[PDB]
């Protein structure tokens, strides 16, 4: 076909979309080495001093 | 207004990378895969080695 | 006088340049694209690395 099935826009945000998709379908708290699936977090005690 | 130009997505200019290269003592060999997609025609006069 | 040899233009010997090379610590890797054209047969015994 030589026709490209892929058609992207500078306007789209694939990376983020995937971030949000993951959260909706599972527990982002779990780690998965294969995809470097280890969410960015911070210590609650550091962000908010108690 | 019709039957001249495409309405479809399509590049005017394509660039090809060498598939095989051979830098020798007194010469240089470059091999490409010149691909002419379906629904397209190419006028050789419009080609050149960059 | 017939059905043995070609009348057509054709090289007896072909030479192939490596497509990928990898000079390492204790070894060397060479990759080629051995191409057997249509209406041709190749006896491996007749190949060698120069």
């Amino acid at each position: 076909s030589q026709l490209n099935a892929v058609v992207d826009l500078q306007d789209r945000n694939t990376e983020l979309s995937y971030q949000l998709l993951l959260d909706s379908i599972g527990d982002r708290t779990r780690y998965f080495s294969m995809w470097n699936q280890a969410v960015d977090s911070y210590d609650p005690d550091v962000r908010i001093i108690e | 207004t019709h039957d001249v130009t495409t309405d479809r997505s399509q590049r005017l200019t394509l660039r090809f990378i060498p598939v095989d290269r051979e830098d020798t003592a007194y010469s240089y060999k470059a091999r490409f895969t010149l691909a002419v997609g379906d629904n397209r025609v190419l006028d050789m006069a419009s080609t050149y080695f960059d």
